């Protein structure tokens, strides 16, 4: 029930001759299929319009991977194609999962996007990741998932669960409107939202009006934000809002020697940690924390795997380092990554 | 007339295009539109050996690298990789920008541009950009925002393509504004604009 | 690397390049930064032309006067029309270290385009040092047509 031309790089333009349909054969054929992957090839309008026919049909469809498919196509012609393909999938009453990321999307093809998402209440894992959204349309996107949740709650269909987005600008200016995306799902389990340009009074927001209401959030990754005292502050009062963490990524967040203080203390002070994999790197930790987050790691984060501060301002010599390492032996379960490139 | 084919490449909202866009309109571009495919944008500069005319190749960040890529390589005669000195992420990638370029060019003149360098808290600082070192590559920190370098990448290359280490810009012939006449209804209405602009306050950021 | 060895593409003769600016006179010259206007975005916005030594320019043979901008370090024109007798400096409401006008034909891209500009100077007694020999240029060129 998968069909998949992954990676096959074709210049896929029309597709009407005996060859080239030939190639879609097991899509016209099976009707029966659950994930169709169209990744690593350039759909061209022309063939994007006879795949929008040939997937409507496929009512059993569960996922779409529709993650790079146009590499070299330009606003010429994106928008159109995206827009037939957005429309097939809509028709898809099973569909939970739809994967857009790695094409060159932004404002000048935001239209699907926004029409789409607000739509498709089926949708329970989103995968828009580095598609240049950018901090104006990236703000529809979110208002657009707003009403998804609405929409969502009239026909009673399942929560959204997860929200792939980064790579995408989304800047501070869609914030706002993010942290309200946000209150709207409050039942998701991954959110990742890395690489944003997202600045500190962002990141202040997006937690506490914005995630620290999914009480239920599994993954978080605001990976190269910038954090600094300020975002970690909220960081740290956030924390006590996910029970159930178990993956905390903030590599390259600058959280500073100040915020890092915190938010190890802020851990200090939580309860019955699951928490799984920490990602600390690059956030000039400084070695007093690093101190202070190991015995915490010891006492309450038992099931702690990964670990991760590379990239601070503590010396790979230091004490606390095989103090930690030691940690995870001694268990036998555990692992501090390799700390070759501290600060200073 | 001589024209060289520039591939300009990198991660997504880094600022290829607004680096361009400056390059010929002065203009600082403080909206974010990505950029669907690739755009040619022909950039002519004077140096004291001719008019060369560099044909940039601006490329779209989100295209996987890849064979899918390699019409915008082929041919290139030289190239720019840029990226955001406030997004470790943004460098991480440089390798890969830096590979996928040098699989169909192999030897070819790759300046390697941290833009941005104008942004507070800076991420990857002057010091650990070492991979030029490693690859052969001219380096500069850049700002398209304050203009910090902005010509050196094209000066670079130039001096590098035209093989005169020594080479540099020169003036640029200020040919004569044609005639400059009419005025019935090709005008009047001018007046009214005049005064949507004196009106409108100018982007003080001195 | 240290300096990066390439064998270069092409073999190009060292070369005089003029100015076509000889013919000059150069009665003013300030640096200042230049701006353009919005144009057909719908959003009147002053989006930044160039920032570098103004001038302008007299023709000894015949008489025409221009203005004429080059930015720093790509010298590369940001401005360059003939002024005319309906032209003026018009202070930029707020500010005074700055003027707009109008000109029915600039070529800094040596295409025709209908340019509504605004300059910018150090000091507010500089944009009058300019404005001074802006109108006095101005009008020495009323004087011209009959
Ligand atoms: N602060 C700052 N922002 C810049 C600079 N250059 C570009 N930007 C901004 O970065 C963003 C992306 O620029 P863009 O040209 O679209 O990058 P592209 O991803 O290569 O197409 C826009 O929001 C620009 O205003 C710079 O030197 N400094
Ligand atoms: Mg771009």
């Amino acid at each position: 029930a998968r069909f998949s031309i992954e990676g096959k790089s074709l210049k896929l333009d029309a597709i009407t001759t005996e060859d080239e349909k030939s190639v879609f054969a097991v899509l016209l054929e099976d009707d029966s299929v659950k994930e169709i992957v169209l990744s690593g090839n350039t759909i061209g309008t022309e063939a994007a319009r006879w795949l929008s026919e040939n997937i409507a049909s496929k009512k059993d469809l569960e996922i779409a991977e529709f993650s790079d498919i146009f590499t070299g196509r330009v606003k010429d012609e994106i928008p159109e194609a995206l827009r037939l393909l957005l429309q097939a999938l809509l028709k898809c009453p099973k569909l939970h999962t739809v994967r857009l990321s790695d094409n060159a999307f932004g404002p000048t093809a935001q239209e699907p996007l926004i029409d789409f998402l607000s739509k498709h209440t089926p949708l329970e894992h989103l995968y828009l990741h580095n598609n240049g959204l950018g901090p104006q349309a990236g703000a529809k996107i979110a208002r657009a998932l707003q009403e998804l949740a609405v929409n969502k709650k009239a026909k009673n269909a399942p929560p959204l669960r997860s929200i792939i987005c980064g790579r995408n600008r989304l800047e501070n200016g869609s914030m706002k409107e993010w942290a309200k995306t946000f209150q709207s799902h409050r039942l998701l389990h991954t959110v990742k939202m890395v690489q944003n340009g997202i600045r500190p009074e962002g990141i202040e927001h997006l937690l506490l009006e914005g995630l620290a209401y999914c009480q239920e959030l599994k993954v978080l990754d605001l990976q190269d934000n910038t954090f600094t005292h300020l975002g970690s502050s909220a960081l740290a009062i956030a924390l006590k809002s996910w029970p159930n963490l178990r993956e905390l990524g903030l590599n390259d967040c600058l959280l500073s020697a100040r915020g890092a203080a915190a938010v190890v203390d802020a851990f200090s002070k939580l309860e019955n940690i699951g928490l799984q994999t920490l990602r600390l790197q690059y956030n000039e930790i400084e070695l007093d924390a690093v101190r202070t987050l190991k015995t915490v790691i010891d006492e309450k984060m038992p099931d702690l795997l990964f670990l991760e501060l590379n990239g601070n301002r503590f010396s790979e010599e230091d004490d606390v380092v095989d103090e930690i390492r030691e940690v995870f032996s001694t268990r036998g379960r555990g692992e501090l990554d390799e700390l070759d490139d501290m600060e200073e | 007339q001589v024209q060289f084919k520039l591939v300009l490449v990198g991660d997504g909202g880094t600022g290829k295009t607004t680096f361009v866009k400056r390059h010929l309109t002065g203009e600082f571009e403080k909206k974010y539109v990505a950029t669907l495919g690739v755009e040619v944008h022909p950039l002519v500069f004077h140096t004291n050996r001719g008019p060369i005319k560099f044909n940039v190749w601006d490329t779209a960040g989100q295209e996987k690298f890849g064979g899918l890529r390699d019409g915008y390589y082929i041919q290139a005669q030289c190239a720019i990789i840029m990226f955001d000195v406030t997004s470790r992420v943004t460098y991480k990638n440089v390798p890969n920008w830096h590979r996928d370029l040098v699989r169909v060019c192999e030897n070819i003149p790759i300046v390697l541009c941290g833009n941005k360098v104008d942004i507070k808290d800076r991420k990857v600082k002057a010091k650990s950009i070492v991979f030029h070192r490693k690859k052969n590559l001219q380096y500069y920190d850049i700002s398209a925002k304050s203009n910090y370098n902005f010509e050196k990448p094209f000066l670079w290359l130039a001096r590098k393509l035209i093989g005169d280490p020594n080479l540099e810009f020169v003036a640029m012939p200020a040919l004569a504004p044609p005639e400059v006449v009419m005025d019935p209804a090709l005008a009047a209405q001018y007046e009214h604009d005049l005064e949507v602009a004196q009106t409108t306050a100018l982007p003080d950021e001195d | 690397n240290h300096d990066p060895q390439f064998e270069p593409i092409v073999s190009l003769p060292e070369q005089e390049i003029k100015t076509l600016e000889e013919d000059e006179e150069e009665l003013f010259k300030m640096r200042a930064k230049l701006f353009r206007f919005a144009s057909e975005n719908d959003l009147p916005e002053w989006k930044e032309r160039g920032t570098g030594d103004v001038k302008l320019l007299k023709h000894k043979e015949k008489g025409a006067i221009r203005l004429l901008m080059r930015r720093d370090k790509t010298l590369k024109i940001c401005a360059n029309h003939y002024i005319t007798p309906m032209m003026e400096l018009k202070p930029n409401a707020g500010s005074d270290r700055a003027w707009v006008w109008n000109t029915h034909a600039d070529f800094a891209d040596e295409c025709p385009k209908p340019e509504l500009l605004a300059i910018r100077f150090l000091n507010a007694e500089n944009a009058q040092k300019f404005k001074t020999k802006f109108e006095e240029c101005r009008k020495e060129i009323e004087e011209r047509e009959k």
